[PDB]
C-alpha cells in the first residue's frame, strides 16, 4: 500500500516528465539558428564524433573476427565455405551495425552529453547563462543535438566496413578460404537498396532516441552530484531499452 | 499548465505502442497480411513435418498460410485448416464473365444442355447464379499434395490444378489429397 | 579552431571511403546494367522458390535478370516477366547480314 | 522479336518430383 | 540487473532467428540449440556483458568519485582524517569484482531461454532435439566454467 | 494523492507479476503438463541414437 | 489397453546396412 502508492507516484511523475522532454524537443528544432551556430557545430563533431572514432574500429575489427571464426567450422562439414561471406555480411548489416553501434555510442557520447550539461547545472553555469541572457536551448543544446544526429550514421557505416574487412583477415589469411567465392557470395545476396540503405534508416532513429535523451537528462536534473549518476543511468537505461525496443518494429516493417 | 507536459507524456507513450502494434501487422507473427482471406480444409494421411504458418502455392506464387493441424482418432486421418489470400485466387468482373460462359458452353454442351428439363431458360440462369456466390479458382479434380521445397527445404502445401470443369466455394474440402514422401520405405522398396 | 577544421574534415574522408567500400565492392548495384535492354515474357508451371532479380543465362553468362513473377487465374499458370540484354542477344549489322543472306540461303534452300 | 514470348517451357524439379522421375 | 535481462532476451531472439533459415535448407534444425549456446557461452557473455556494465556502472564509479573531487568532498575526508582508499574506494572495488560474474551468468541464462521462445513457440522446433543438441556438445567444465574465468578478468 | 498512488501501484504490480509468471513458465517446469498420459512399451534390437524425451 | 507392450514392431536400419545392401 505505502511503497506501492509510492512507486505509482514515481511512475506518474516519470511519465509526466518524459512528455516534457517532448515539449523541449520542438522548441529546439523549430527555430532558425543564427550565425556562430556552425562554428560550435563543428566543435561538437570534434567533441562527439572524432573522439568516438578510435573506439568503433577496434570493436569493429573484433566481431567479424569472431563471427566468421566459429560458424564456418560447423558449416564446413556439409558443403559450404562459400556462404561464409554472406552470413558475416547479412548479420552485421541488417542486425548488429544498427544495434551494437549505438550501445558503444550511448556508452561514450551518450554520457558526455549529460555530464557536460551536468557540469553547467552544479556550478550554476547554466543559470548564469540565462542571467547574462542567452538561451542554452539555442546555445548549448542545439549544436549538441545536431552533432549527435549526424555523427552516428557517420560511424556505423565506418563500423561495419571494418567489420566485414575484419572477417576477411581471418578467412583468407588464416583459414585459407577462396577470395572469389568470398566476395561473390556477398554480391549475389546483399543488395544495396534493401540492406545497406535500410541499415541506415535503422541507424537514424537509433541516433535520435539515443542523443535526445542524453541531452534532456543532463539538462533537467538536480545539481546533486550523487543524482548526476542516477541521471546518468537513465540516459543509458532508457536508450538501451528503446534502441533495442525499436529494433523489433524496424525489423518487422522492412521484412517479414 | 503543469498538466500539459503530463498530457503530452501520455499522448506520446500511447502513440508509441500504437505504432509498435502497427509493425505487428507486417511482421507476420500476429495477424494475417491477407486481403479478405477465406478458409478451406483438406484431409491427408501423412503431414510429416508440416508446421503451422506454412506456405501454400499454386505454381510458385505463395497464396496462403496454414493455421491449425488436427487429427480425429476415430478415423485416424489428418485435417488441415488453412486460409487463402484471395484477390488473386478469386476471380473478378472479367473472369466471372469468362468462366460463366465457359462451363455453360463446354460442360453444359449438347451432351448436357440437350439432355435436360423442358424449359431451357431457368436452368441456364442456374449455372450462372450458382457461380457468382464466391467461387474461387479450383476445379473438381485439382489435387493438393505436400512438396519438400527443393532438396533439403521444409514442407509446404502445393495446390496443383487438374483442369477440370466445376469449381468449389469458400468452405469446401479438397477431395484429392496425398501425403508426404518418405525415404524410409523408398530405399527399402528400391534395395 | 584550426584542429577542428582538420579533425572533422578527416572524418568525412573516412566515411566516404567506407561507403565506397559497400557500394562498389559489396552490393549488386555496382554497375550491373546492360545497354538498351528490352523485356520479354514467358509462362511456366513450376516457379517454385524463385525470387525476383535472379540471373538469366544462355551459356552461363549473366545476360539479364527476372523482373516480376505474376500468376494469372484466367488460365491457372504463372507468367514470368524478365528483361534480357540488347547487345548480347541481338546481332550487330555485320552479324545481321551474315545470317540474313544465310537466311536467304535458308529460304532458297534448294526446294 | 523483342517482347515476344518464348515457347516450350518447363519448370523446376525437386525431391517431390524425382520419385516421379524414376518410377 | 534490470538492463541485462532485456539485452539478454534480445540477442537470443535474433541469433536463433536468422542462422536457422539458411541452415534449415540442408538437414539441420537440431543444431539450433548448439549454435545459440556455444556462441553465447564462450564468446559473447564474456564480451557483451561488460560493455553494458562499463556503460552503466563503469561510469557511476567515476562520476560518484568525480562528485567528491569537485566540491573537495575528497579533500575534506582526508582533512577530517579517513583514507578514501580504505573508505570510498575499497568497498566500491570489491563490489565491482563480485557483481559482474553474478550478472553475466544471469545474462546468458535468459540469453538461452530467450532463443527457446522464438524456436518452440513460433518456429515450431522440436523440444527434445533442442536441448539434447546442447547436452551433447556443451560440457560444463570447459565452457561454462571457462566462461566465468573470462568474466573475472573482464570485471 | 491517494487515488493516484493506488492506481499507479495497481497497474504496475499486475503487469510485473503476470510478466514474471509467463517468463518463468516459458522455461523448465511451470505449465509443462500433458493430460491423460498413460504408458506403453515396445522392445527393439537397435534403437540407434534415439534420445530420451523424443517425439 | 493403457499399459500394454506393443508386440509387433521393427527396429531401424542404420546407414551401415544401407552401405552393404548398396553393394
Amino acid at each position: 500500500m505505502n511503497t506501492i502508492a509510492w512507486l505509482g507516484r514515481l511512475v506518474i511523475e516519470r511519465i509526466r516528465g518524459i512528455g516534457v522532454a517532448a515539449l523541449m524537443l520542438l522548441q529546439i528544432i523549430f527555430s532558425l539558428p543564427s550565425a556562430g551556430g556552425f562554428g560550435r557545430f563543428v566543435y561538437q563533431m570534434h567533441r562527439v564524433g572524432v573522439m568516438s572514432l578510435l573506439i568503433i574500429t577496434v570493436s569493429g575489427l573484433f566481431i567479424g573476427l569472431v563471427l566468421g571464426l566459429q560458424g564456418y567450422s560447423i558449416l564446413v562439414n556439409v558443403g559450404s565455405e562459400s556462404m561464409l561471406g554472406t552470413m558475416v555480411s547479412l548479420t552485421l548489416l541488417r542486425e548488429l551495425a544498427p544495434v551494437v553501434a549505438a550501445l558503444l555510442f550511448a556508452g561514450r557520447a551518450g554520457s558526455a552529453l549529460t555530464a557536460e550539461i551536468g557540469s553547467m547545472k552544479q556550478s550554476e553555469q547554466l543559470a548564469s547563462m540565462e542571467m547574462i541572457g542567452v538561451d542554452p536551448l539555442k546555445q548549448i543544446v542545439s549544436p549538441r543535438l545536431w552533432a549527435g544526429i549526424v555523427s552516428l550514421p557517420m560511424l556505423t557505416v565506418i563500423f561495419a566496413a571494418i567489420g566485414i574487412v575484419g572477417g576477411k583477415l581471418v578467412g583468407v589469411d588464416f583459414l585459407g578460404v577462396d577470395e572469389g567465392s568470398f566476395w561473390s557470395g556477398m554480391q549475389n545476396n546483399v543488395q544495396f537498396g534493401h540492406d545497406v540503405v535500410n541499415g541506415i534508416i535503422k541507424s537514424i532513429v537509433f541516433a535520435l532516441l539515443c542523443t535526445w535523451i542524453a541531452v534532456f537528462q543532463g539538462y533537467a536534473c538536480d545539481p546533486t552530484p550523487e543524482g548526476i549518476a542516477t541521471a546518468m543511468t537513465r540516459t543509458v537505461v532508457y536508450s538501451s531499452l528503446c534502441v533495442l525496443g525499436f529494433d523489433f518494429v524496424l525489423t518487422a516493417v522492412m521484412f517479414g | 499548465s503543469r498538466t500539459s507536459e503530463l498530457a503530452v507524456g501520455i499522448f506520446v507513450i500511447i502513440f508509441g505502442i500504437a505504432l509498435f502494434f502497427l509493425a505487428m501487422k507486417v511482421s507476420g507473427l500476429v495477424g494475417t497480411n491477407l486481403s479478405d482471406g477465406y478458409t478451406m480444409k483438406a484431409q491427408f494421411d501423412n503431414v510429416n513435418g508440416l508446421k503451422p504458418r506454412a506456405k501454400v502455392t499454386m505454381s510458385g506464387v505463395t497464396i496462403g498460410r496454414v493455421d491449425s493441424i488436427t487429427l480425429d482418432p476415430v478415423t485416424r486421418l489428418a485435417t488441415v485448416t488453412f486460409d487463402l489470400d484471395g484477390k488473386l485466387t478469386s476471380f473478378n468482373a472479367e473472369q466471372l464473365k469468362e468462366v460463366q460462359k465457359n462451363a455453360l458452353d463446354e460442360l453444359r454442351y449438347s451432351s448436357d444442355y440437350t439432355q435436360a428439363t423442358p424449359a431451357q431458360q431457368k436452368t441456364m440462369e442456374q449455372q450462372l447464379i450458382s457461380n457468382m456466390n464466391s467461387i474461387t479458382s479450383i476445379d473438381e479434380d485439382a489435387y493438393i499434395m505436400v512438396a519438400t521445397n527443393g532438396l533439403l527445404g521444409e514442407k509446404y502445401l502445393k495446390i496443383v490444378p487438374g483442369g477440370g470443369l466445376n469449381y468449389l466455394k469458400r468452405g469446401d474440402t479438397i477431395s484429392n489429397t496425398q501425403g508426404t514422401m518418405d525415404l524410409e520405405d523408398l530405399i527399402s522398396k528400391f534395395i
